[PDB]
């Protein structure tokens, strides 16, 4: 492939460099339309800018935490982090979010990876070996209440059991209602005068539930869960302007008030170098 | 070799090697030729 | 003697002529078309009023003055009250449509000024409150009036800050969306053909707007000496290939 | 039972590896795809669409005005604007090009810089745009500027001028984050003759300026952007 | 010894994975199969059999009577019953259809709603059943109702009427657990003319109503049912 | 008008059955042409024959 | 590839792709045609 062809002096009536940008086109002008060039080859394919590659590496999408401790006398397991759910979403952490929102609709399979590490912040004789259970409680399913509900039987709901310190990995097909995931949605769930606005009203993929299967030892053990997400088989439509201001909420486009100028001011003139 | 039955379980896809910027760079209704005048 | 410059669009019982055009944009290089069976889901036969809905409606005019910040209309909202297009809209459960948008602004060879005319698929607005305040329905359904970016923040309304496109992105990059400029010195109209763009084959016309049309002054209007300091901008829009499905009782929407 | 040996790296999680995994939802059938206009395949497809450069960066809070390069009637010989070419920083940084370049470590290729004139139709002007390849200072006067890559632009019916910064380089890749060894030059613009307004007209006229990449362009070695960060996880 | 590397996920137990295992009972011979009528292969086979809907839900303890929709002689213009179509909740919820739908997250397809009349043979009646697609309110009077999907039913020799709620939807799947965006409409029924009893006869007559799915139907993404739970393990 | 002026007018034909339009919104919903004043000096609008009965009276 | 000798040790079975609701939806002795009268 040639990156530049050889081109010499020109004295024409045919001027490729004068255009009318009002038309909305970006005319494909090249170095050889306005200087004299020599042949050179590309030596490159643009492999690593493919959208599959761009969205295809694992990104941290969520960090939560649960603890193993005596539940005796706990009136609210959920509240003691005896167990914890995660109303699943990808808008939480901003790194991957800015990348996805370069597109309007996106479609891809997900390959999640869950790392769990334990901490024992206060005096323990040892480090116990805990098994985590991660169970996907899709919408319309019983929601745990206690850390050892009938729920956790999860006879019809996919669940994975792995050890703290290890990692669990499993992918799931693209479970969108539509043909693709909306990255934006300028609508409502119905014509209500007070119903929410935006994506949130589409993001309804349930929540992920985590718990330790082990009963309690004499000390307490903090287990912190990190969920990583990798898109595989990516398809993206309609590019948009990149995010400039900071994010404030999962699912709304809102930016913070009295934010700071995002364009760097010159130290000098327009004329400055 | 796929070891698994479902398609979601296969590895990453392989390069589009599609590439056609004209839907974005030249969505004009009447074709523009480089070198010919923009507005006639 | 054909110029890129003169054009005629006849759609239904209405025709537009421009003698100072700058080509026309067809979003994503695709022209509006009906919904194919292979893509269909709802089993209902759809209704295609054709020429009674696919004609040109001219919205009320705006006034560009030196202080203007820009205006924003949503589709199909802007047309919610135009003739039979609008009736069909409130009466069917689902509908689908593409449009021809023609924005008009003429001046003289002594004026200067340049407007950006852009179509943004799925333009989800931001609340000026920040945090996770929502933007109430009425605020994103201004109707033919559209939203005036130089109007004041209101409560439950969107933010109207132009350098941020009403969503946290910079004005400068709106050029990645199908758009055309109106530069008084060149141009006097902008025309964009919009194919139907959605993640579902057909949708509700009232709970979801699928494009915002935005006209934004970028190089300020500058009139000749002792000229009146303003120009009107007119927007005329025509639904094209419209289909309605799931007819019934007639939606009632807030406000 | 087949005898195996495990190697160093067993059990590691590399966020960039690409392997098979069991599906959690065996046998599930995804929604059919329907057609949607606009599919993107390569980021290289989109960085060829031009977007506006806030060249007039001299303000103090972001404003529509930093997109406008002003022009003065009747000045002769003088300089319209100047900038270095660190596409990952400074004026370029918020543009779509700048914004994507920042997802990669290295770039190579030609850039297309165009200027669209917005002055009254009955005015006229001749400007010179000059690209100064690495190795010399930003030009200080047109004489200096005109000895490097340049285009005399004659403002006419055809409203925009497209200047190309041809890839001039020893090393075949440069860093997107500004680096010296790897630096690309300067871009300046001067009056060639001068802007002239018709009667009954007055004041400043402005140029809009765009940037996009030539088909020439290469970007490689993906990394994280300095353009976005956060202090606590967001919630709904 | 062949060199290997283990990946992330090694040692995990995913309740949904499908692999081989050693048999604990090597060489054991299972009892021969004999023929048994009734084999089921798909849950889609059984949700097409219709079952009764406790439409008359207005009681206070479960009774045979909530299966009976009453009809009054001589009323004109008035409304016989109304319900939304959240097949995973409310009247539908205990029906076989409702009961299976609850094992899945998403459903799509047409529903078949039929009414069998049980009044004396010498009586007569004309009813209108109306389906109101998402987007409008439950109809408030027949005029409103008759502008959407409807069937005038004439009570005759043929005892049952089968109304179909054709799949009317933007999005190709809806949630089985009630959700707004995803909501399906309303179903109402009104006197078209009115029930008329023969002489020597009196009181209320009832309609029985059934629900089953059309062959159209799709259910996907299995999950756990809210319809059953427990607090301690059972024993013998 | 002078050659250096400009204007955009809408001409509308309203078929029998409605009143003479009272504002452009009303007018623009019937047969109409947006005329852009340019180099080409004249605009030709056609009142297409819209009628139930195939002849009308001249009086 | 089965690694084991016994049939119980193989993975899950593969979709019946049988599907015939008529034993449940139309177990009537004399065939009913849709469109013809139910009771003659
Ligand atoms: C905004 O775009 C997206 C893109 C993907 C996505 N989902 C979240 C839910 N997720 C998922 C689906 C099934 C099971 C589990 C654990 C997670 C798939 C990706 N959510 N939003």
């Amino acid at each position: 492939t040639v990156a530049s062809i050889s081109s010499g002096p020109k004295h024409t009536q045919k001027v490729p460099i004068l255009t009318a940008n009002e038309t909305g086109a970006t005319m494909p002008v090249l170095p050889s339309d306005s200087i004299e060039t020599r042949t050179t080859y590309m030596h490159f394919n643009g492999s690593e800018t493919d959208v599959e590659c761009f969205l295809g590496r694992a990104a941290c999408v969520h960090v939560t935490e649960i603890q193993n401790k005596d539940a005796t006398g706990i009136d609210n397991h959920r509240e003691a982090k005896l167990f914890n759910d995660w109303k699943i979403n990808l808008s939480s952490l901003v790194q991957l979010r800015k990348k996805l929102e370069l597109f309007t609709y996106v479609r891809f399979d997900s390959e999640y990876t869950i790392l769990a590490t334990a901490s024992q912040p206060d005096s323990a004789n040892y480090s116990s070996n805990l098994v985590v259970q991660a169970m996907y409680v899709p919408p319309g399913a019983p929601n745990p209440k206690e850390w050892d509900d009938y729920t956790w039987q999860s006879a019809s709901n996919p669940s994975v059991f792995f050890k703290v310190g290890d990692t669990s990995r499993f992918s799931v097909p693209y479970v969108g209602l539509a043909s693709a995931y909306n990255c934006f949605y300028d609508g409502y769930s119905h014509d209500d005068a007070e119903t929410q606005y935006g994506i949130t009203v589409l993001n309804h993929m349930g929540s992920m539930a985590f718990r330790i299967v082990n009963e309690h030892d004499e000390h307490k053990t903090l287990v912190k869960i990190r969920v990583y997400h990798r898109a595989k088989h990516v398809e993206a439509w309609i590019p948009r302007a990149p995010r400039a201001l900071p994010y404030t909420s999962i699912g709304r486009t809102n930016y913070p008030k009295n934010t700071e100028p995002v364009i760097k001011k010159r130290k000098g003139d327009i004329k400055s170098y | 070799i796929n070891y698994y039955k479902d398609a979601a379980s296969t590895s990453s896809a392989g390069q589009s090697l599609s590439m056609d910027p004209s839907k974005f760079t030249e969505p004009v209704k009447d074709l523009m030729l480089k070198g010919a005048p923009a507005l006639n | 003697g054909y110029s890129d410059r003169v054009q005629q669009i006849t759609l239904g019982n209405s025709t537009i002529t421009t003698q100072e055009a700058a080509n026309a944009v067809v979003c994503y290089a695709e022209w509006p078309e009906y919904l194919p069976d292979v893509d269909a889901s709802d089993v209902n036969k759809t209704s295609k009023p054709d020429t009674s809905v696919c004609r040109f409606y001219t919205l009320d005019s705006k006034t560009w003055t030196t202080g203007s910040k820009g205006w924003c209309w949503k589709l199909p909202d802007a047309l919610k009250d135009m003739g039979v297009f609008g009736q069909n809209m409130f009466f069917h459960s689902l509908g689908r449509s593409g449009y021809t948008v023609h924005v008009q602004c003429n001046a003289t060879k002594f004026h200067s000024g340049c407007l950006l005319v852009v179509v943004i698929p799925e333009h989800q607005l931001a609340s000026h409150e920040g945090g996770n305040v929502s933007v109430k329905y009425t605020f994103t359904h201004p109707g033919e009036r559209g939203i005036d970016l130089s109007s004041a923040n209101e409560v439950g309304g969107p933010v109207k800050d132009v350098l941020y496109n009403m969503n946290g992105t910079l004005l400068g990059n709106l050029l990645i969306f199908p758009h055309q400029f109106i530069n008084l010195r060149t141009n006097n109209t902008a025309t964009i053909v919009i194919p139907y763009i959605n993640s579902v084959p057909i949708d509700s016309m009232t709970r979801h707007n699928n494009v915002s049309l935005m006209v934004i002054p970028i190089a300020p209007l500058t009139v000749p000496t002792g000229a009146t300091p303003s120009l009107p901008i007119t927007v005329t829009i025509a639904p094209m290939c419209t289909e309605f499905s799931g007819i019934r009782s007639k939606s009632i929407v807030p406000q | 039972g087949l005898p195996t040996t495990t190697l160093p790296g067993s059990g590691q999680f590399l966020t960039t590896d690409d392997r098979q995994s069991p599906s959690a939802l065996p046998n599930y059938e995804p929604t059919p795809r329907i057609h949607i206009p606009g599919k993107v395949h390569n980021l290289l497809e989109i960085i060829q669409v031009d977007t506006l450069i806030p060249m007039n960066n001299t303000h103090t809070k972001d404003e529509v005005n930093s997109y406008l390069i002003p022009l003065n009637a009747n000045r002769q010989n003088e300089q319209v604007f100047g900038t270095n070419l660190f596409i990952g920083d400074g004026v370029f940084k918020t543009t779509l090009l700048g914004e994507i370049v920042q997802y990669y470590t290295h770039w190579s290729g030609s850039l297309r810089f165009s200027l669209m004139y917005t002055g009254p139709a009955l005015s006229s002007a001749k400007l010179i745009l000059a690209y100064t390849p690495p190795g010399a200072r930003g030009p200080q006067d047109r004489r200096e500027a005109m000895l490097g890559t340049h285009v005399v632009w004659d403002i006419g019916l055809q409203s925009t001028i497209v200047m190309t910064i041809p890839w001039t380089s020893g090393v075949q890749f440069r860093y997107t984050d500004p680096d010296t060894y790897t630096s690309a030059g300067f871009l300046s613009c001067w009056y060639q003759t001068s802007l002239i307004l018709p009667p009954e007209t007055t004041g400043q006229v402005y140029l809009l300026s765009f940037i996009s990449a030539c088909p020439d362009f290469k970007l490689r070695l993906m990394k994280d952007t300095q353009t976005i960060s956060q202090t606590v996880a967001l919630t709904e």
